[PDB]
């Protein structure tokens, strides 16, 4: 149980460094795709629709 | 290629609340009402309760809220009508995770992040499309795989008494659910915490959360977001069978608790009661549920349930059970006397059945002998209960040979084939190997329901 | 137009509806949602949904068709799966491409795309047409080769204009009817409301044996072509070798997988009653409707598959239907009693149970198609139910019953036909055949159950009492009838030996069996104990036991033969 | 303020009430009577009133208090009896001069002028402080001492002035918590929704027993401090006194008992006997009663106070976990607030469930009895209270096929069924060992190993004796003993003597009022023991005639060890439990020589 205890912690180091590489790809799909999403995402907002219930 | 729609849909705002009683909130003035909306009502204390419109009129909507009507205001509480059913939001990522009974997070991880928004009441499956389930999976119990076998696709419940090991059955089931690597869905309804975490450690342990989605409604929460639970647990298996090809275990225990949830809706909106105070539309409600198992022509992918239920004084008579036992296809029976005796799976193969059994037991699928063998020990094991009757009503010497022959039968069959260790994961074929042993005790000619090709080919 | 007013689950109210009419069909919602008008109070018209009611808005229109729940009767009904309603589920997932049944789906019930060969009837422009005359016959595959197409009921006039012979659709006129000086157009199909029954000339009464096959029911409990049964495996034997010109299965509250195995099964079984082996499927009409569809869809699913099958009787043919699970029929009813509120009568269910029961048992039965030429047909009815109010309600109405013996079941003896409780009103009206065919059979019928009543009377003295001490004759009876029980009543169906014993087989085993009980009693009787006749005649009950394994594909003659040379052993072997 | 507009029995329809929520407290009547809204259709509001709604009047003004019904916390909750709501029986008395309970006296929750030692904890000034955080402890007595103030859970922010040591009535401010610029005053109590449960950081699994001190409870069904129980049984059958024996000498630290519909003179009793008893616990000899508050709403004191009650006996039992003592809160008769539940929907017309019940009191049930279990407490230090309930559902008639009695089934862990027939015969606690069952035996494990390693061992074995010769007794009443071998009497012989001398624990006797587990572990050895030992006699060759009369000197020595008085010692009693065992085997000795 000792030996598996103390390998816990490298455990945790391994696996922090591989998703390492997961957080950099969100971040550079963020930075790449955030004017497009921010220009979509504000186009919608503004410029309302206009249309009474269908059924009135 | 995938579409979806960039759209703002403004949301109506009702202060107008009329009156509330039990789960039901009455709105007075709604403008267009729309049947199976989902409302938030936004509470004085500025929590915000979902809720879900299950009758309209005129301008009426009796708005039943999952959250408990408790200090809801008839002065300060604000409605706020979405315009949609609900839809919880999917995503492949959503295996691995907790959610509440609503569908919210409880794991410390962020809100799903949505890949489609499915309706939680899904679509009907054009019975055409499905696929008729030909693949059995060895569950590893002996009682369940050699007797009672399951299909890939087929849903079998799990009919136990209060305070029967039904947890542990299931997650024996979950642990070893091969065919002769199961995505599961759980959807804790009303369990205690004792058993939501029972099944946690045991799909933790077992490697499992790595690829299931539980959906736990604790006895604390809230007591009609169980109609809500189940809904989302099989929309998310139909999310992952169906459009991700993958294949689905779902377990949807305490159907009680979700009929009683039922119970509790339906008696607060004064409608017809069926037997035993029961909405007379529960067959309907659990065919809803149940329903949506099974396999589909053209995705590769199947949800095997497996709804644990808790039939209340052990009694199959009791409107929940019997309804499930109408709609699903067969049913597990655990047994109160079986478990007082210390047999573990206390499963009484009298009253269980499995209706693809006769599709999925053999001659190419499993083994030649599968039908037979379980066939002959369902009728020596009935022949053994009327012989321990009989011996107890009228005295042992009064048995016949052929009774006492399945007395005998009867003992080394409850202590030796269905006694077995949880972890334990004999194969279909040591399971039929142990059957066969016990089958030798009776001599050639007492095998009548054995047919004689196979029995000379196996004794 | 009228306008929704309140929906509660499938009952939905709709105001600003006056002029309609009970149990009509409205299109509820934007997307047309198919319902029927329940109850009518003023404006307000209560309308239970045949589809998915979540997401009707307060203010959808609802439009009035004007009919009541109408099937489309006409050619291509053979090798369909439909729904609850007739809505094509094939068509359905060929047009969808999906997986899924859109709500609201308008798809026709009968298919508008296939050209039929019409061949024109005996009747001749000019000619005065009456309701249900057939003016023409329209080829429709291998097993119907004749699907006289029948003009609709209630329906009269001089035909003013007859269409040649050649191929048409379901959408072109195919005959025109003057009437009462309104000209009329009728086309090779027609609808017919499930509701009100589709006429006749005369019933008849139904005096040819319905050949379920099974040792059990053909035998002791028989059931003949325009009866009902009320069942609780014989559901493919009525359909693959039971003599009947069409069969029309339905299915109520049945569970997907098991209406998917039907679905998996009836195409791929084949019979070769033909000339050659040719699909059951051509034959049959699969009414198929699981529990998750809606409840008005479930109460509606007998009704279409007892009037297709009136439809087919009224062609002439011998058509069977057998409706699976009649209880969930039943539970439908109750739960729509419920959702309107009507008060409840016995278990929770309608009042109206028994006449619901009885409105549509009744309509079984041998009878005359109206209209020349003279024609008969019969609907045998075989329900299936699962001490319940539905079926205390059935059994005031069925004319056989076959209830299962819970102990049979649970010996795992196939089929669990429990033979103290079961019965059949057609034994006195079936001697006019067997007395004709089989001059023996009500005899040996009635000593065989004789012979079971004696073996049940006599087995609680004897699990009462040990049974050490039977006399000889009552050992004997009782030995013979657990010999009738383990090999002339047990039947496994799936054996490729008794998947369908004959009738004459039947005949001759029973004869085999009585045969062995009048030695025994002869043997009793000559003073020799019981205990050396069993050593002494065990070639003899062996051999009895092993006639059940005699191939009925050996053919009448040759079989026949066989017993008779097994009765000729037996009379033999009596020397001993 | 509404005005009342209907009266049927304990529900009130009080019109002109825009603006009342659900499940809020309000004061119906001129009295002042507390009532809770459980229903609202438009401004009428459907009271349930906590008090005798006799001599009520349309238009007595019922005025909306804006709060939950809460009740308060603090010092001064323990060796107090209190009613339904939240009210001193002892303040109602000396404040009315009567032996009545007046209808809508107000006297406050706790003791205002009784000032409490307070000691600040470990919090000082601008330190960050959560809810449920400990800054101090006041001294409420000898036994209960250093009763740690928590901070109200849903209360968060930084110190801005703590009170130093010294003497503090409850009105007086203790600390002031400064959150966004907005300072709050806190003090020694503070009022907590009843509904509401307490937050706890983590519940945990209840590893720890329940020591009834009762032989059959703690050896063969035992309860685990945290674990939910139930107690079935008919009149009679004695669930009030295993209650009460639980409550006298279990290992809990603090005891809520709860007499939801009880007996007047049952609550009398315990406060009587409570104080004349002490608890080894502590390093003195401190009176019981130190330790139990008391929530006395007896039957016919108004129906809908007995939810009150139980509510507010839960509530309590969570603010002790959450202090960090084992509390056991028992809810004595909880079948009859099942009953109250029954009889407010038949006033509101409400549709019922199987037998008059209404549709929610599964879920209501299973509510309350999910707020028991080991939970670290909320804030720090860190602190791992429990809470045990144990309440006794009553069935209506004796069988167990009650819908209170199912729905407490399928949600409690442990069922100490109660068997009338062995309850008439003064066989007591008259457990009924054939039904009654523990989900925490396999928990227990981890502490039978730690202590008393044979103790499952032997539960088992007794399991399988009593099981095997009540079987063989079934068979015998129809067909005689004749045909029984010698191992199938000796198997009926030491299965009598075990219910007879083991199971059967006489309460209200010197010596086996409390049974503990260190004795109750050496009686279970010796009966094992002697079951073994003359099983390997008769297999041996003497026959069990003989061995009988050979052997009743160690029979009756067997029976009579459970007079040996726990008092004197586990060091002593465990010393003549191996002397009476040595005696057994040299007798066996000698009589198969
Ligand atoms: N363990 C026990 N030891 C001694 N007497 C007991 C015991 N249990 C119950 N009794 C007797 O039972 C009576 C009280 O039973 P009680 O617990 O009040 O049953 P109920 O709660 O059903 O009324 C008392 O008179 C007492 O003498």
């Amino acid at each position: 149980e000792q030996k598996n205890a103390g390998g816990v912690g490298e455990l945790e180091k391994k696996a922090e460094a591989g998703v390492q590489g997961e957080l950099a790809e969100i971040k550079k799909i963020a930075e790449k795709k955030k004017d497009d999403v921010v220009k979509i995402l504000i186009e919608t907002v503004i410029k309302p629709s206009a249309e009474v219930h269908i059924n009135a | 290629a995938v579409e979806q729609g960039f759209n703002v849909k403004p949301r109506l705002n009702y202060n107008t609340v009329s009156g509330v009683n039990g789960p039901l909130v009455i709105l007075e003035k709604v403008k267009f009402p729309r049947y199976n909306e989902i409302v938030n009502l936004t509470l004085p204390d500025g929590t915000v309760r979902q809720g879900q419109v299950l009758e309209i009129r005129g301008d009426r909507a009796i708005v039943q809220v999952f959250e408990g009507t408790s200090g809801i205001d008839v002065k300060k509480t604000t409605v706020e009508f979405t315009g949609e059913s609900l839809r919880i939001p999917v995503s492949e990522d959503m295996l691995g995770r907790i959610f509440d009974g609503s569908g919210r997070p409880i794991d410390n991880g962020p809100k799903v992040f949505a890949e489609d928004y499915l309706d939680i009441n899904g679509s009907p499956i054009n019975p055409y499309a499905r696929i008729y389930p030909e693949e059995m999976i060895s569950t590893g119990v002996s009682a369940i795989d050699t007797m009672n076998s399951i299909a890939r696709g087929q849903k079998i419940p799990i009919f136990s008494a209060s305070g029967l090991p039904h947890n542990e059955i299931a997650a024996q089931i979950c642990r070893q659910a091969g065919l002769v690597n199961f995505s599961i869905v759980f959807a804790a309804m009303g369990v205690n915490l004792e058993t939501a975490r029972f099944f946690k450690q045991d799909f933790e342990e077992n490697g499992s959360l790595e690829r299931t989605s539980l959906f736990l409604n604790l006895a604390n929460d809230p007591t009609i977001e169980r109609i809500i639970t189940p809904r989302l647990a099989l929309t998310t298996a139909e999310y992952l069978a169906y459009q991700t090809e993958r294949h689905v275990l779902t377990i949807l225990t305490d159907m009680s608790s979700y009929a009683d949830a039922l119970r509790e809706v339906s008696a607060a909106r004064e409608e017809v009661p069926g037997r035993r105070g029961y909405p007379g539309y529960m067959y309907t409600d659990l065919s809803t549920i149940y329903e949506r198992a099974g396999r589909v022509e053209g995705r590769n992918g199947s949800i095997t349930q497996i709804p644990i239920l808790t039939m209340p004084n052990d009694d199959i008579t009791h409107p929940i059970p019997d309804l499930t036992g109408y709609i699903t296809e067969g049913q597990i029976f655990v047994d109160r006397q079986l478990h007082n005796k210390g047999i573990y799976p206390p499963i009484n193969v009298l009253p269980s059945l499995s209706r693809l059994m006769k599709s999925a037991i053999g001659e190419g699928m499993t083994r030649k002998d599968h039908g037979d063998v379980s066939n002959q020990l369902y009728a020596k094991y009935a022949i053994g209960k009327d012989a321990a009757a009989m011996k107890a009503v009228v005295g042992e010497e009064a048995l016949s040979i052929e009774d006492k022959l399945s007395l005998e039968f009867l003992e080394k069959f409850e202590k030796t084939f269905i006694t077995q260790g949880a972890y334990e994961d004999r194969t279909v074929f040591e399971s039929l190997d142990q059957a066969w042993s016990l089958l030798r005790i009776y001599p050639k000619e007492m095998l009548n329901r054995i047919s004689p090709k196979i029995l000379d080919e196996f004794y | 137009y009228g306008a929704i007013y309140s929906v509660s689950g499938p009952v939905v109210i709709a105001e600003n509806m006056i002029g309609c009419a009970m149990y009509e069909l409205v299109k509820v919602g934007h997307d047309n949602l198919v319902g029927e008008v329940i109850r009518i109070d003023g404006d307000k018209a209560t309308i239970q949904v045949y589809e998915e009611t979540a997401g009707l808005t307060v203010g959808d229109p609802v439009l009035r068709t004007g009919k009541p729940l109408s099937v489309e009767l006409g050619p291509g009904l053979m090798e369909t799966i439909y729904d609850g309603i007739q809505r094509p589920l094939k068509a359905i997932k060929e047009e969808s491409q999906s997986i899924y049944i859109p709500r609201g789906i308008d798809t026709p019930a009968l298919d508008r795309t296939i050209k039929w060969q019409f061949t024109p009837g005996k009747f001749q422009v000019g000619d005065h047409i009456s309701g249900g005359d057939i003016y023409g016959s329209v080829f429709e595959n291998s097993l119907i080769s004749s699907h006289k197409i029948l003009l609709p009921p209630r329906s009269r006039g001089t035909i003013t204009w007859i269409a040649p012979a050649g191929e048409y659709t379901l959408d072109e006129k195919i005959l025109e009817v003057e009437f009462d000086g309104k000209k009329s157009d009728f086309t090779l199909y027609h609808t017919w409301p499930v509701r009100v029954p589709r006429p006749v000339t005369e019933k008849l009464s139904a005096d040819y044996p319905l050949l379920t096959g099974q040792r059990v029911l053909d035998a002791l409990f028989p059931c003949v072509q325009g009866g009902t049964t009320c069942i609780p495996v014989i559901s493919q034997s009525l359909s693959k070798y039971s003599n009947s010109d069409a069969i029309i299965y339905v299915g109520c509250g049945e569970r997907g997988n098991e209406m998917a195995e039907v679905l998996m099964e009836f195409p791929e079984l084949y019979t070769e009653m033909s000339g050659t082996k040719e699909p059951i499927m051509k034959r049959t009409t699969l009414v198929a409707n699981t529990s998750n569809m809606p409840v008005a869809a479930r109460e509606a699913s007998i009704y279409t598959g007892i009037t297709l099958a009136e439809y087919f009787r009224d062609q002439g043919k011998n058509v069977s239907m057998i409706a699976d699970s009649s209880s969930r029929w039943a539970e439908a009813l109750r739960e729509i009693s419920g959702r309107l509120g009507e008060m409840p009568a016995d278990q929770g269910f309608p009042a109206y149970l028994g006449a619901k029961l009885a409105s549509f048992y009744e309509r079984a039965g041998k009878a005359v198609a109206l209209g020349s030429p003279d024609r008969t047909g019969s609907v045998s009815i075989v329900a299936a139910v699962s001490s319940d109010p539905v079926t205390t309600a059935t059994l005031g109405i069925t004319q056989v019953f076959w209830g299962l013996d819970k102990k049979l079941a649970q010996r795992k003896h196939f089929p669990s036909i429990n033979t103290s409780v079961s019965y059949s009103k057609y034994t006195n009206v079936l001697n006019k055949f067997y007395d004709s065919n089989y001059p023996e059979f009500p005899v040996l019928r009635d000593r065989m159950k004789e012979i079971l009543s004696n073996a049940e009377e006599l087995e609680q003295v004897v699990q009462l009492v040990g049974k050490s001490a039977l006399s000889d004759s009552d050992k004997i009876t009782l030995d013979v009838a657990t010999l009738i029980k383990e090999d002339f009543l047990q039947q496994n169906g799936y054996s490729t030996y008794d998947a369908f014993c004959p009738i004459w087989k039947t005949f001759d085993m029973m004869r085999a069996f009585i045969s062995y009980h009048d030695e025994a009693q002869k043997a009793v009787a000559n003073g020799a104990n019981w205990s050396k006749l069993a050593d002494s005649t065990g070639d003899v009950k062996h051999a009895v036991s092993s006639s059940k394994f005699f191939e009925p594909s050996r053919g009448e003659k040759e079989v026949h033969g066989e017993f008779e040379k097994l009765l000729s052993t037996m009379q033999e072997r009596f020397a001993e």
